[PDB]
């Protein structure tokens, strides 16, 4: 009997066991977790385990370095109700229009997403005249759009197709009682044979859908603004949606 | 202690129960009612494990094993030392898992995103119930359930398989394994494809959706598409257990012979026998 | 409910896109055709396909292997076609039953098996060149090819390298539905229970991990399809609310998060490590470990259980016991 | 393609190891009805008179019995083996000492064999023992026997299909499969392990690390041995109507002590018993039997586990006649 002895005769499998654990913890902690921190770090309100910024060469000229320095612009649209770091923040206005919480868009670039050959990717069928709806599916052009409150909010005028993936991403509708169209992502649309059902927002809220700068094309930030508005509605279309369900 | 883009998303709302009372964060963690719920069941479960371990031979975490009762006790309650601990811990585990799932719903609602993750997370909870609850009920004893030990649970899977002579011939298992393999392959392919487009090498330019579709059309003559590969992945992963469940439940309650012999329905058809 | 996460309500049709590669554009064969029913749950377009030399080489070598297998299987039922269809799952092409060491076995006892294996290997190698070269032709990274290489290395380990290292072709995997499955038990038994091989453990951890990760990742992207989460490339180069919401969902749930890029690295690593861990386990088996259960006992890692029925001594060890 | 619940379950290992039997009650019931046909013992008789060794002329085995006892043995033997043909299956009526009918010399060897089971193989048959009936079940040909190649049906009272017949080469894989519980394992465990004592059933090394001198090239046993042992274990399992966990903790198939049940030690003695029966009593009867009873290699029918057990862990659910017929053994 000896102080410092272990009941372990070393063999090659035992060696490879320790090596394997070493490789796993090295790849996870020192590589994968380092890659995980390229967005949203450094933290606000530590630095020594962040990687050096990564540069991408974009398809259509230019470079982007991540993380982007573009600042967050919704800071004054929420107020610290409480001293505790963990407390939710209070909107200062109409959070649906101010674009906070689930109505938040990202500071995405004011560029038109492009096809491999440099054309605008997401365009209405009035521009993409070589695109059609498949034989057997609902052509929604002419059909009414019913909002959450049962009121008809407008009429479908067009579909916006992704020319890169051959996939419809938005409906354009004439908004009843205005001169304007609005976009709605297909993901917020129940397509029936005689109507489009939208449970996301009330009929009156189609008035304040973010507006496109241009009529026949959309920027990446605009896509985010439009998409976020309807998601805002899930929590804020009525006062009782933000409240607990049960 | 916030991500650079996080502050604008930290609003009140989306809770299912309690309103404002539990609507807050501790560091990065959302709480909610189901947060408090989860931490209760976790604290209770880990305590019962510690209490069981203290009565057993060893403190080595890889030798610890809290086992269900002998078959004798049927669906009744058992002494703590003799399987009661096992029963208590199973209830806490269910409590913790269901809490965790409903907490994910509250987080989904606050962010205004689909509930797809907590829905997907119901599949492994179901499978845990099939092994620990539904199958033992149909056989009339808690003693058929698997024990809570890191190595002891492997000895249970092993003996369970060999109770049906060759478990590989189980048709539910054949399906389950097929989904495990194709799922692991598809994740490799999907992960590899995204990395290949964003990191082509050598200061060359990031490629496109069109490049992604072209690559697979060239290699196999079809590309499923960007949205669809995510739906397929959830489908393949989920079916590991949705098909597996029928092979597990069938073993004992609906079939008592070896699994190879089951294929008799095919082999023993009179017209080629 | 986002019904788009279940199926495509309205399908688009448009002109067939072709992205040009540095070579091979002229080796694309077939007219694309659209399927309305496929188009519900994916892209409607089938074809065209790229041929090239590696494609044709792979099909030629593969077909040779299948023909050798099918003919030996037909031989096993003495070319009765009805029995062939009946007994198919039970039919196989076997490695040598006798010990010829690394000696080339005779045709009747392993030679055909060895030939079928050679052609399968040349098929896999050809397909690898296809997967690698198509990536280079389109200006893409070779991440898929290196994942595929680990899968091929694992097949080489069970088919060729392990048999070589212990010096017997008898250890190879049979060709056949039930016969390849029967090998799993014969091998586990010979080497003292694969549950007690730590590399079996790692491989299963990563495989289960692939299930968890693709369910989580698949579900996360459908959950943010409303915000174009599926457009993963431009979300990498220009972070949108899709992947901000995706990151925060996970940060608020488990206390940490990936990026839309890094989660694909997690996926790729987990997939790769299924095959790497399995390979290391096979390389160690028979070479440096004969019985995994007794190896765990030797290192104090194997659990013990009380008796239920009495402990049973080995009869072979009793005084006056026969052989 | 399914069996309705409930299922009967037993426990053969520590709680949580999922060790024990899984039985369909209808199947256990049908086997119980089959085995309940075991004729009752005949009324005991007083040992009145002298030994038949000096009354009758050709008694070489049962010479110690008195006339009344001996005639009782003969009436039992007749019920157990040839109830339809009667005493004349083995005997010329004109001379009860005549060895002129082939079943007579075989019956004598069978008395010797039955007494040797009940005396020399108590480690297997214990105090249950066997009679003629255990194997024969009321017919001269026992329903479950083995030739040196697999045959179907397993029960030779059932009529073969064209493809089951040993002559139809196309049915070989199915003849093998139905002997190994429908596995695809490409080995005949009867011929390899039960016909004689040439092969070792054990394949798993008893060291953690590979021993130098048995672990490379032609010094290694081929993997085919592991497959063959697996096939024997599939066969033994189906023959007893049980599963691996009746005898083993699958944690370590190769380990005894707490890792094996007493039934495994009894199974070990069973393998030695079957080899003794086959090598020393059954195989050599090819010289004494008509050509119509022999296989294609001129072999006599031989015994496996199923010959006695017929899908039950104890033959005839432990039914004994040992105290009713002490002349069948044991013999001190
Ligand atoms: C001798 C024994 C055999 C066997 C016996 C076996 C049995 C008895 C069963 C399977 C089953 C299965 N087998 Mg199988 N098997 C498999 C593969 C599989 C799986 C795909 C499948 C399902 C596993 C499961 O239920 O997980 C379950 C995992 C669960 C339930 C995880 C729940 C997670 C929980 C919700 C959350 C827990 C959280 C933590 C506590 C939190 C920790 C906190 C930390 C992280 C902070 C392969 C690939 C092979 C190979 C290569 O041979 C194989 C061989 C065998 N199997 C042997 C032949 N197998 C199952 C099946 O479906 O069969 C049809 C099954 O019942
Ligand atoms: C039907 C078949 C089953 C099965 C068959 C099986 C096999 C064959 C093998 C495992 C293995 C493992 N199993 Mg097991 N298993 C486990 C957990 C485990 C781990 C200890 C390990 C690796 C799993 C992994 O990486 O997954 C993917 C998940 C990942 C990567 C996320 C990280 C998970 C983390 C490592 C889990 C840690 C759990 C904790 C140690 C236990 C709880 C802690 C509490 C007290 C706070 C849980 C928590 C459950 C539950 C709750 O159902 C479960 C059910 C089953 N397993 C079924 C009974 N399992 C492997 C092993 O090495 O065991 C020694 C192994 O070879
Ligand atoms: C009793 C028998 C057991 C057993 C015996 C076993 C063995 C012998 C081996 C494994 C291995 C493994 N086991 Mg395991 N096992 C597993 C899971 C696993 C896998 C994760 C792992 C890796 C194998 C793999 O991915 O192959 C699927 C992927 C493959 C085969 C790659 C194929 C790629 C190739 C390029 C495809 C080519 C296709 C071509 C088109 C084909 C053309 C062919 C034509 C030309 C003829 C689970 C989840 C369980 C459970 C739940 O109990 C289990 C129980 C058992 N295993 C029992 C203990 N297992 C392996 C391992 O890890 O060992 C350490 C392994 O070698
Ligand atoms: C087909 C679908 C697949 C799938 C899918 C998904 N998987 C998900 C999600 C989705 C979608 C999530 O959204 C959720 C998550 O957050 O992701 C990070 C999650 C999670 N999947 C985990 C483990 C996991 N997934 C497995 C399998 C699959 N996942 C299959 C493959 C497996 C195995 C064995 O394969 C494991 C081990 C956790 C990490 C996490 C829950 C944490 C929890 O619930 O915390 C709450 C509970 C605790 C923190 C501890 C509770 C301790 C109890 C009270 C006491 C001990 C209990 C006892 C049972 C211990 C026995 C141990 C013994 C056997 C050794
Ligand atoms: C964890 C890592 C996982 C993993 C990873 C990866 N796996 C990959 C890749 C990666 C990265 C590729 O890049 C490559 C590929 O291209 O993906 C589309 C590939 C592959 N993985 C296949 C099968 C597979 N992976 C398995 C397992 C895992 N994979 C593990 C789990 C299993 C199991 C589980 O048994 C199976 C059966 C084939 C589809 C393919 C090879 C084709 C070949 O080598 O052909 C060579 C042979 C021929 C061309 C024969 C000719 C065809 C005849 C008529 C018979 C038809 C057979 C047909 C199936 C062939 C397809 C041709 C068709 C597409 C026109
Ligand atoms: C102040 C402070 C810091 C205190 C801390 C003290 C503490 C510990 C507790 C606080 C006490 C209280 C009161 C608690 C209340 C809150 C609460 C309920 C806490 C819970 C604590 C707890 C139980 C922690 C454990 C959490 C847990 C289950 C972790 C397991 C982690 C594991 C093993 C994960 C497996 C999956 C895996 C390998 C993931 C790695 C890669 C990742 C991160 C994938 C997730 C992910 C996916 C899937 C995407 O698709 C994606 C797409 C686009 C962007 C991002 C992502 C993304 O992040
Ligand atoms: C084959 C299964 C037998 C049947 C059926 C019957 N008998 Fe038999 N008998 C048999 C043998 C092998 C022997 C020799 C036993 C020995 O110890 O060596 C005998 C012997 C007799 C005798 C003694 C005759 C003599 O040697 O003089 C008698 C009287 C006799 N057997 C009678 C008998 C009757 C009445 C039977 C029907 C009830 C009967 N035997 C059946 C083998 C077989
Ligand atoms: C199993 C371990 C057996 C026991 C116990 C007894 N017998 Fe048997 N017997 C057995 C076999 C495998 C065979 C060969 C097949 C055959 O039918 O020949 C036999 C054979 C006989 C025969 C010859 C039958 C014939 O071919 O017509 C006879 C007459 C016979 N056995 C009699 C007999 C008696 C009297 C037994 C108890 C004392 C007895 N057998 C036991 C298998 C087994
Ligand atoms: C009792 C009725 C048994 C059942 C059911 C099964 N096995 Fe068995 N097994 C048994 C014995 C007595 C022996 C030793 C035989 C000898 O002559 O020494 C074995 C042996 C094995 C082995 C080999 C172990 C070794 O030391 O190398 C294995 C791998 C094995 N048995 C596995 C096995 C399986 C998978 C079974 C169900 C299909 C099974 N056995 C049933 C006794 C009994
Ligand atoms: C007739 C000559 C037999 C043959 C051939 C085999 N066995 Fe047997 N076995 C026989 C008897 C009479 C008994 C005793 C029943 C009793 O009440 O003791 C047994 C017992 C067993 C057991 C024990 C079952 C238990 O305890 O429940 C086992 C596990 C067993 N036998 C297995 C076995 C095997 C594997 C055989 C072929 C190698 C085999 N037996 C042959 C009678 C006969
Ligand atoms: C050193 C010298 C001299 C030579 C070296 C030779 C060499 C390197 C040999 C290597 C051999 C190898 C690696 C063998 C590996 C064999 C393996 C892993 C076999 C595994 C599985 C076999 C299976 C599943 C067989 C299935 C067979 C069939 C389905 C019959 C074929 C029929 C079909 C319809 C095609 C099946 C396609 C399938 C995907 C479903
Ligand atoms: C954005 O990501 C992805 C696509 O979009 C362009 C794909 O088209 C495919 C290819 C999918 C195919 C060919 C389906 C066939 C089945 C399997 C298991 C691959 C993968 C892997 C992918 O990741
Ligand atoms: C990727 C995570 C996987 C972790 C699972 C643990 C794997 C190591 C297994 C070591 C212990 C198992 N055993 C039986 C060999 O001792
Ligand atoms: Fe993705």
């Amino acid at each position: 009997m000896y102080h410092g002895a272990l009941a372990q005769h070393l063999d090659i499998a035992q060696l490879v066991w320790y090596a394997q654990w070493l490789v796993i913890w090295t790849v996870v902690l020192l590589y994968l977790r380092r890659e995980d921190r390229r967005e949203g770090y450094p933290l606000v309100e530590q630095v020594y385990e962040l990687p050096y910024p990564k540069t991408f060469v974009l398809p259509h000229g230019g470079t982007v370095t991540v993380p982007r320095r573009r600042p967050e612009t919704r800071e004054l649209k929420l107020a610290q109700t409480d001293g505790f770091e963990g407390a939710p923040l209070q909107p200062t206005g109409n959070p649906l229009v101010d674009a906070v919480g689930p109505a938040s868009y990202a500071e995405r670039a004011e560029v038109v997403d492009a096809t491999v050959d440099g054309k605008a990717k997401i365009v209405p069928l009035r521009v993409a005249t070589d695109f059609s709806i498949a034989e057997g599916d609902v052509d929604p052009r002419g059909l009414p759009v019913v909002a959450a409150d049962g009121v008809e909010a407008g009429t479908v005028t067009d579909l916006w197709v992704d020319r890169s993936e051959h996939y419809f991403r938005y409906l354009e509708l004439s908004v009843a009682g205005s001169a304007r169209t609005a976009l709605i992502p297909l993901g917020f649309c129940d397509v029936k044979k005689d109507k489009i059902v939208v449970t996301s927002i009330l009929s009156e809220q189609f008035a304040n859908v973010p507006r496109l700068q241009s009529r026949d094309q959309i920027t990446l930030r605009e896509e985010d603004k439009v998409s976020a508005y309807y998601a805002g509605g899930l929590l804020y279309a009525t006062p009782e949606r933000a409240e607990s369900l049960l | 202690a916030l991500l650079s883009f996080e502050r604008k998303y930290r609003v009140r709302g989306g809770t299912l129960i309690g309103g404002d009372l539990f609507d807050f964060w501790v560091g990065p963690y959302f709480v909610g009612f189901f947060g408090v719920s989860a931490i209760f069941f976790i604290f209770l479960g880990v305590s019962l494990i510690g209490y069981a371990a203290s009565q057993g031979p060893t403190w080595d975490p890889f030798a610890i094993s809290i086992n269900p009762p002998d078959l004798k006790y049927g669906l009744g309650a058992a002494p703590l030392l003799e399987g009661g601990f096992w029963q208590a811990i199973t209830v806490c585990a269910l409590g913790a898992f269901i809490s965790w799932m409903l907490r994910e719903v509250e987080i989904s609602r606050k962010l205004g995103i689909g509930w797809h993750v907590p829905l997907a997370f119901c599949v492994p909870i179901f499978m845990f119930c099939v092994l620990q609850v539904f199958r033992p009920l149909l056989l009339g004893s808690w003693g058929h359930a698997f024990p809570y030990g890191i190595l002891s649970h492997l000895d249970w899977v092993n003996n369970f398989g060999y109770q049906y002579l060759n478990w590989h011939y189980n048709p539910g298992h054949m399906s389950s394994v097929s989904f495990l393999f194709v799922n692991a392959m598809a994740l490799g392919l999907h992960g590899g494809l995204i990395l290949s487009v964003a990191n082509p090498g050598d200061g060359d330019k990031v490629k496109t959706a069109e490049h992604e579709n072209q690559y697979f059309r060239d290699v196999v003559g079809y590309s499923i598409g960007a949205l669809s590969i995510h739906r397929l992945g959830l489908f393949l992963a989920s079916n590991i257990f949705l098909t597996g469940a029928f092979g597990t439940i069938a073993s004992g309650p609906f079939w008592t012979r070896g699994w190879p012999e089951w294929w008799g329905w095919w082999l023993d058809i009179p017209f080629w026998s | 409910a986002d019904y788009q996460t279940i199926y495509t309500q309205i399908q688009a049709r448009g002109p067939h896109i072709t992205v040009s590669g540095e070579w091979g554009d002229n080796d694309r064969v077939g007219k694309p055709f659209y399927s309305y029913w496929l188009g519900k749950i994916g892209d409607a377009q089938i074809g065209p396909i790229y041929l090239g030399a590696s494609g044709i080489a792979a099909f030629a070598f593969g077909s040779t292997a299948i023909l050798i297998i099918l003919f030996n299987m037909a031989a096993e039922v003495h070319f009765d076609p009805l029995q062939f269809f009946r007994q198919f799952f039970w039919l196989g092409l076997y490695p040598p039953k006798a010990q010829y060491g690394m000696g080339i076995p005779p045709l009747h006892d392993g030679g055909w098996w060895l030939m079928a294996g050679l052609f399968m290997t040349l098929s896999l190698g050809s397909w690898w060149i296809r997967v690698y070269s198509r990536a280079r032709a389109l200006g893409l990274g070779t991440h898929i090819a290196w994942n595929f290489a680990a899968a091929i290395f694992f097949v080489l380990c069970i088919g060729c390298i392990h048999p070589t290292l212990v010096g017997s072709w008898s250890e190879g995997v049979p060709f056949g539905i039930w016969p390849h499955i029967d090998w799993l038990t014969a091998f586990s038994i010979r080497y003292g229970n694969f549950y007690y091989c730590p590399w079996h453990g790692f491989s299963i951890g990563f495989a289960y991990g692939c299930g968890l990760l693709f369910a989580a990742h698949g579900a996360t992207i459908l959950a943010v399809a409303r915000f174009g989460g599926d457009r993963e490339i431009e979300q990498i180069t220009d972070r949108g609310t899709a992947v901000e919401r995706a990151a925060l969902f996970w940060r608020w749930t488990i206390g940490f998060n990936a990026t839309i890029e890094s989660v694909h690295r997690w996926g790729w690593f987990f997939s790769l490590m299924v095959m790497v861990s399995a390979s290391v386990g096979i390389l160690l088996t028979g070479t440096f470990v004969d019985n995994w259960y007794l190896w765990c006992v030797k290192h104090g890692a194997a659990p013990d259980y009380p008796a239920y029925l009495p402990a049973t001594p080995d009869p072979a060890s009793l005084p006056g016991a026969p052989k | 393609c399914f069996e309705p619940p409930p299922a009967t379950t037993t426990q053969t290992g520590f709680r949580g190891l999922s060790m024990g039997e899984v039985l369909h009650p209808a199947t256990v019931k049908a086997k119980k009805e089959r085995d309940a046909q075991y004729p009752p013992a005949l009324a005991a008789v007083k040992a009145e008179g002298p030994p038949v060794s000096q009354v009758y002329k050709n008694v070489k085995v049962l010479g110690n019995l008195t006339e009344a006892e001996f005639l009782r043995t003969m009436t039992a033997i007749t019920e157990w083996v040839s109830p339809q043909e009667g005493c004349t299956y083995c005997h010329d009526e004109n001379n009860l000492a005549s060895e002129a009918k082939y079943p007579y010399v075989v019956a004598r060897r069978m008395l010797e064999m039955t007494r040797a089971i009940n005396t020399n193989w108590t480690q297997h048959v214990a105090q249950t023992g066997v009679t003629c009936y255990t194997c024969h079940r009321g017919t001269p040909l026992p329903p479950y026997v083995r030739y040196l190649e697999p045959t179907l049906p397993l029960n030779n009272r059932e009529t073969p299909t064209h493809v089951e017949r040993v002559e139809t080469r196309s049915g070989y894989v199915v003849r093998l499969a139905k002997y190994t519980a429908y596995s695809a394992l490409n080995y005949d465990p009867f011929t390899m392990f039960l016909a004689n004592d040439k092969r070792q059933v054990r394949v798993v090394p008893q060291t953690a690390l590979p021993l130098v001198g048995v672990s490379r090239g032609k010094e290694r046993r081929p993997l085919s041995d592991a497959y063959a042992t697996f096939a024997l274990m599939m066969s033994i399992s189906d023959s007893l109507g049980t599963n691996c966990t009746f005898c083993h903790n699958a944690q370590t198939f190769e380990s005894w002590g707490k890792k094996s049940t007493p039934q495994r030690a009894i199974a070990w003695w069973g393998i030695r018993m079957v080899r003794d029966l086959n090598m020393n009593y059954l195989a050599p009867l090819n010289a004494s039997l008509p050509a119509s009873r022999l296989g294609r290699q001129g072999e006599a029918p031989q015994a496996d586990c199923r010959t006695c057990h017929q899908g039950v862990t104890k033959p005839l659910f432990g039914a004994s006649r040992l105290k009713d017929y002490p002349e069948l053994g044991p013999i001190k």
